[PDB]
């Protein structure tokens, strides 16, 4: 249901890889342009943070909102992170759960408690851009 | 940040800026539409140099197109990026100064400087503090060289602690268009000595030499001269742009080049510039890159500066260079060129290092040479101004527009003592 | 496609978190 | 209790100081983030339980070279209210860095400093890092370095300058932006070590065999000599020195203070193998003259004063012994006035090598101050430039269109003749 | 809690009246037949302040239609959301008043009154607090001018606590209808200084350069005009209707633009206005609001506002937004344009954040400007009053329905009064 | 135990005392249902089935704002009768707020006030939020003000006014309101602290760079300060301070009780962990006039009298050393005759935060109520407001028509006129 | 031909559940 992109297929994800860090929930496109222009600089904080030191602190499942095979899988061969099975119930699921309208909506990071639900807001769809450095993971990491 | 804001001026100007923001769109990567397409945090962490933001994600030029036929600029809303530009950032114009100095200026221009001040203020005021203004104009013209040169004036006296530059044309030697150069030009010059920073000089037939013996393209149009024109400007300017080891900005090479306040007139170069066949016999580095700097058919301007001797220079080196041997050669080619430089000046030459090359290449440098070469070209205006003043040809259609007989006169006086003050210094 | 950026800054690229003497 | 307040000021001020702040980091094993997993008295704070911020502060007008440093990976380390930058360049202007622009950062500036100087009393002294022949470097060096001299009066200033070179200057403003700095930091400073940047570049030509140097490894050789400096400060050894015995041991006359600096060995990782780095031949190469780092060359020198400060595992049965056999070398020649020259320092702490970095580990180093004659010539060719270009009064407009007043660069020039022919008087 | 009043009078009034009824229900989710869509509990928390409850979950308007001719209330009904009004709150003219506002107040509306006065008795007195009412008409037309005006004086004596606000129109600059102008605008002028709190005065010349230049459409009916107008009207009222940080009824923006008594006429503006073409360019945030909205190009009543002096005005934000930058926009316009305002009255701005935007846009301001600038519109009125009336003409329709001669004197005494009183403080 | 009693009068009082008892309820681990899952009695009483009701009363003449708060989250946590609503907006008339909408409205809101206080004695005293710039905040305000203090004489009445700024003002009839209120709060309130709007706006901009801020921004920040307050009250500390002993350390003449505020540390979320609030510094970082609370310059003004409360990891002995480098440091200054000028609170309960709101965690903070001469222009400047407003009467028909006599508006004058020279003898 | 209602309350958007101290 959850699906981590390695060296020549993809394999489904080490249910001790979430713990002990914080996972952030990213919706997005795949065209948009404001997610090609926040796709680059999350992936360039996602780097830095966790190439600086020696575990893995942050994680982001990324859950798209496109209606093709072809624009999930484009959107999604290009990333360092985990994504989630597009014919999964549970990308809908959270859809609904979270309520993005499905625009100005577009792209969010919902970093996520232990319990499922939402330990953080975040909106990309305004003028400033040190919200990626604002999100910290010191305060909100999983058993 | 940092703002520079464009204004097109004149035909020539239009035609000009449109390759112009070609380039620098190609050089951060926007797409026509506008929309940001490059992956790269480096390449727009300075955006805001050139560009403004529009919670679409698009980017809109700070360009100000400024005319007053309303067909020449109707052509680069049409052309290939021409979507880019504001619509309130068009300033039409009606009647068309019909290459008349005198009615660009006084009467016909007066009436249309009411709008285009507006809309340059507005977009100045909008930010923090502005640095630099760019204005591209011909100074042969009628639109570009009067017109343009009110909106020169208006805004020095307006911002007198800001920077602007220019990149202007000429009258070119065999070939020449446009009857009234001398008037046009004269009477330009000795109104941008007064209110301008910096100028950029650029012949037609010494462009027109470039693409015959480096280039070997036989029929090309003004898209290919463009191209060279929009690769210089944007050679100047990268350093804003862009880090690297010896930065640069516009008033830090204004400094560093003009000795005295009335000579600020500089020529242009540019490398690499090898053909398609010759490209595979050269195998680019620093040595070779400054050995066509100092090629005279590559020069910009076709004043032989063999003539003259250079009175300083810059060299903003472009790419991954190693700085050892940038400036050892920097200084190898002042003493290999030993009489081609001015002696009382110690390090006659410069050199900086822009870390980023322009796509499609790995090396490149442009050339800024305040010269005394011009020595002969403002001569040739000189001697073109007084055979068409000795009894008043053409002398009525400035006339009729509010001129004098006294300030032909001034012109004529004041742009030979531009004259007399680089022949001093020798 | 338009022709792609491939420097990286001496400053990131070499002042790296080091791990540290005991 | 017992620490020294640095102080970088321009672009190249800037960025030794990142270079140097990183080896003294890695020296005390604390992190970028500034926490260890009382050494580290000299060069930090203590913050709350556990951390450390760098006495420093962080002073420039273009914000280009001190918002990366915010950027990088030094975000945490320091204290986020002296990392000033200003808003435009001082572009190579001594008059705009001095005059005009100048004051309203040096106000927020000095506030820094005398916060973090009030903190405990016994402070040592500033360690001032700048350029010369720059605009920030110079000109807001002046006003910043003036104003602490009325203030803390009676405390010493180590002003590591960086020398523009005798042959490449990469400016018309070299001669104009030194003649007055040197003019306006004669009198205010006690320490003024002297560094140039290309007899760096044939250090690594020769030694490092590194045929491309940039900025970068230009930086990391002057950030080992600084750690050697302080050796003494932060950790214990055979036989101590301090910053405030330096001027004592190397200033004979109130205004004899430029002097140069020496490191050994620069050894490359391949020929390091082939060398046991011994006492009698690492102080062999210090005093050789092409291993100097600022090739004002000392053959036509007369030395008046060395201060010889040996790191890592040497023994002081030896460096007696290497010393001795230098007294009585020909080439390296004292002055007749001054009978002993020869102040040495002993530390136990190997030097620290960065990973990655161009040094090779070895287990002993040393690092020479020098106070010489041989600097008559590095003023003398400066005095030179000047007087061409001041011929028939070039550039000349930029300044005294700025607001200095003309005339200021005559009296420049007459201290400069008397600092020149004070040394030939001394060294007769 | 509050509930508004809405009258409506005349031809321009009923036109403007349905238009405004057209956008509430829109803001409401109101379907024209009268139901409501949109499930959310923020747009029905507060709707009994413009509707009324009917127990078959139908909501009536609280509006009183008013007309002396059936025709233009036939059409009101018979266009979509013509339903909704309710058939008893329409009252008829059998006659008809042409022009003449002798016959709109003295002779035939007074006996119509006696039967208005009654539908507006039943509905202010059945609710729990009145709060206010509102009134748009008409000054050039018979009814608007003269009912209008009638309406006003007897309910003020009625309910002398109760707010009232007029959207009026005025006679236009250049071209005019309604040849007895001055002999209507003037004599209702006197009369609504007299018994009226607040005046919003809009201009049909304004509305015409507004929709020119701004929104670039090519034929605007009234269909876009009153949907203009009426996006002005919505935005006064936004905060009785929606929570916001800063609420801000009528009764606090009437205590806070008012000086003197008698001089309580506005200026009334409205951002942002963009062309649908020019949608996506421009960056919609308070720095730009605030540009846009502080404009002679943008003002509802096309007197120059830089002519005179600001003595106070009121900027009503709306929109998820955020109360800082609004905050030192307004700082900052002040101090920038101190030759703008007035001197002897510090800090003349007001913010009121309204925190659901309108409908379709992200963040929108309106502006309520008492500017003694407007004392242009009062003399050229005054003007052509003086010129017809030392002539004595058109005179005799006037005093032959019974209007005094003694009635003429007094309002041209009046409005110069109001005139110098402007002036005097310029 | 000993109990505080909060009043919020006009719509500022509202929206500020709600975010006052967002944090109340929060760190007291009471949910907004009203129950928990001796130390909250000071805010909140018993009631039946486990739950706690705040001792707070709701006061608006509008219903826009407080049927709102009904109809929030927090409907069961507020008693029905506590939150009380007209029909019609006060609109900026102090006039209308005190003379006719006022009476029916006051004896309702004293009624609830009355049985509040009598269901325990030995209560603290009263907390009154308002806005002057109001119509019901300053008219209902002084009402409340006047009948309290004929009926409950005896105590103490603090009053935290958002006092109108100087450029930015959110109305143009309030110099009228401004000093209308001062002569009805100068012979009846014990102590008042006065806020301002767009100080608060520097201090989001600068200290916690938000650049685009809100109100809910504006009132985090005032309930972090009351919190601050009443700190003492509530939790144990090494050395408390309460609300009785608030004016004997502040108030030196009966006239002049105006007071300002200041908190520190205002750090962001990711700012704040990786420098220390060092306790030498967190009172560094109050003293500067820019971290000040109501945009009225004290170096101009003499210190009669300073109050500091600090609250988490804060020891007697760095709070003597850190009052010691403040008096000793030079660009403030005290009144020759208040030697001992300062009084430190200290509570151990560290600053709770709102999660995910604007402020972060910190170890330890202090908040200042220091007393003043640098009120002496903030009333200056609203007596040269108001003398050009009265030099032809503008807005004065509007008051005088609901029934205030004309007169009033000169005999306030004359008392603010009493009010400003007092100040200026004080402070010879 | 309208659209979702998607303004929110400053009240709501911050006085919302909170997470109690320990």
């Amino acid at each position: 249901v959850v699906k981590r992109t390695q060296q020549g297929n993809y394999v489904p994800v080490r249910p001790d890889h979430f713990a002990g860090v914080s996972v952030a929930l990213f919706f997005a496109k795949a065209g948009h342009s404001k997610c090609a222009q926040i796709v680059p600089v999350v992936r360039q904080f996602y780097k830095t943070t966790n190439f600086s030191g020696e575990k893995a602190v942050i994680e982001i499942i990324y859950v798209s909102l496109d209606k093709d095979e072809q624009d999930f899988e484009r959107v999604r061969a290009l990333m360092p992170w985990c994504s989630v099975e597009y014919k999964s119930c549970l990308r809908k699921k959270l859809i609904e759960r979270y309520r993005v309208p499905n625009s100005t909506a577009i792209p969010l990071l919902i970093v996520i408690g232990p319990n499922g639900e939402e330990a953080g807001r975040m909106n990309f769809q305004q003028s400033d851009e040190f919200v990626l450095q604002r999100w910290d993971y010191r305060f909100n990491k999983w058993p | 940040m940092r703002e520079i804001v464009h204004v097109q001026g004149g035909q020539c100007g239009n035609q000009i800026g449109a390759k112009f923001w070609e380039v620098i769109s190609d050089e951060h990567g926007i797409d026509p539409t506008g929309t940001y397409c490059g992956d790269s945090d480096l390449q727009l962490e300075r955006i805001n140099v050139f560009y403004n933001e529009a919670t679409g994600g698009r980017f809109v030029p700070r360009a100000i197109l400024m005319d007053l036929e309303p067909g020449t600029m109707d052509s680069v809303r049409a052309g290939p990026f021409g979507q880019l530009f504001r619509p309130d950032n068009f300033v039409f114009g009606q009647t068309g100064a019909g290459n008349n100095w005198a009615k660009g200026h006084y009467t016909e221009g007066a009436e249309l400087i009411d709008s285009v001040l507006d809309v340059v203020r507005k977009e100045a005021e909008g930010c923090d503090c502005l640095q630099g203004f760019q204005i591209t104009h011909s100074l042969g013209g009628g639109t570009g060289s009067g017109m343009g040169t009110l909106l020169i004036s208006k805004v020095r006296e307006e911002y007198p602690d800001r920077i602007m530059e220019t990149f202007s044309v000429f009258p070119s030697p065999k070939v020449s268009d446009t009857v009234v150069e001398p008037y046009n030009a004269t009477l330009s010059v000795h109104q941008l000595v007064e209110n301008a920073d910096e100028v950029q000089v650029i012949d037609n037939e010494a462009l027109y030499d470039i693409c015959f013996r480096t280039l070997k393209l036989t029929t090309p149009t003004y898209g290919d001269l463009n191209h060279l024109v929009s690769a210089a400007m944007s050679g100047v300017t990268c350093c804003l742009r862009f880090p690297g080891q010896l930065n640069s900005d516009l008033r830090k090479l204004a400094v560093n080049l003009i000795p005295f306040p009335r000579l600020h007139f500089f020529l242009i170069g540019f490398a690499p510039l090898t053909s398609r066949g010759s490209q595979q016999y050269r195998a680019l580095s620093v040595p070779e890159l400054t050995q066509q700097m100092f090629d005279a058919k590559n020069m910009m301007c076709a004043s032989d500066p063999r003539h003259g001797r250079y009175l300083t220079a810059s060299a903003m080196f472009r790419g991954r260079m190693s700085t050892k041997e940038v400036d050892e050669q920097m200084l190898n080619v002042q003493n290999k060129n030993s009489s081609y430089f001015v002696e009382w000046i110690p390090n006659n030459m410069k050199s900086s290092v822009c870390d980023i090359p322009p796509k499609g290449l790995k090396m490149s440098v442009t050339f800024v040479g305040n010269s005394t070469a011009i020595q002969e070209m403002f001569k040739r205006v000189s001697d073109q101004f007084t055979a068409m003043f000795r009894r008043k040809a053409f002398l009525h259609w400035y006339t009729g527009e509010g001129m004098d007989e006294m300030e032909f006169t001034e012109a004529e006086s004041n742009m030979n003592d531009l004259v007399s003050e680089y022949q001093q210094y020798q | 496609p338009t022709l792609p950026f491939n420097a990286q800054s001496c400053y990131r690229s070499e002042y790296v978190a080091k791990p540290l003497p005991p | 209790m017992r620490e020294v307040i640095s102080i970088h000021v321009g672009q190249a001020g800037i960025q030794i100081g990142n270079a140097c702040w990183e080896l003294f980091c890695l020296e005390h094993g604390i992190q970028p983030d500034g926490q260890m997993p009382d050494a580290f008295n000299t060069f930090f704070s203590e913050t709350g339980a556990g951390k450390h911020v760098p006495r420093c502060v962080f002073l420039d007008l273009e914000p280009t070279v001190v918002d990366e440093v915010r950027t990088g990976t030094y975000r945490h380390l320091f204290h986020p209210e002296q990392l000033i930058s200003g808003k435009e360049d001082a572009a190579n202007n001594f008059a705009r860095g001095h005059y005009t622009i100048g004051k309203e950062i040096v106000d927020l500036s000095l506030d820094r400093i005398r916060k973090l100087a009030d903190n405990c009393t016994g402070l040592q002294g500033f360690l001032m890092f700048n350029a010369v022949g720059g605009g920030t470097g110079s000109g807001l060096g002046c006003l910043l370095l003036e104003r602490l001299s009325v203030d803390y009066g009676k405390k010493s200033k180590l002003n590591f300058c960086s020398w523009p070179s005798p042959q490449v200057s990469t400016a018309v403003v070299e001669p104009y932006n030194s003649v007055l700095s040197t003019h306006s930091l004669l009198e205010h400073t006690d320490v003024a070590v002297m560094l140039d940047n290309e007899a760096i570049y044939d250090i690594c030509r020769r030694n490092l065999d590194i045929e491309r140097p940039t900025y970068t490894n230009l930086n990391r050789l002057i950030a080992q000599v600084i750690s050697s400096l302080t050796a003494s400060l932060r950790f214990d050894g055979a036989l101590n020195v301090d910053v405030t015995e330096f001027q004592t041991n190397l200033v004979p006359y109130p205004r004899i203070h430029f002097m140069l600096s020496s490191y050994a060995p620069i050894i490359s990782a391949e020929k390091a193998y082939h060398e046991q780095l011994s006492v009698a031949e690492i102080t062999n190469s210090a005093f050789e003259p092409a291993s100097m780092m600022a090739k004002c060359d000392p053959r036509h020198g007369k030395y008046m004063a060395c201060c010889l400060m040996y790191r890592g595992d040497v023994v002081p049965k030896d460096v007696n012994a290497a010393v001795a056999t230098i007294k009585t070398k020909r080439t390296i020649q004292f002055v007749d006035w001054c009978p002993t020259g020869f102040k040495c320092g002993i530390n136990y702490q190997p030097p620290t090598v960065v990973p990655g970095g161009d040094l090779a580990k070895v287990m002993r180093a040393v690092c020479m101050i020098s106070n010489s004659t041989a600097i008559a010539e590095v003023f003398s060719r400066m005095d030179h430039k000047f007087d061409l270009m001041y011929a028939k009064r070039a550039f000349v407009h930029w300044y005294v269109g700025e607001g200095m007043e003309e005339g200021e660069f005559s009296e420049a020039r007459e201290d400069l003749a008397a600092l020149e022919k004070d040394y030939e008087e001394v060294g007769i």
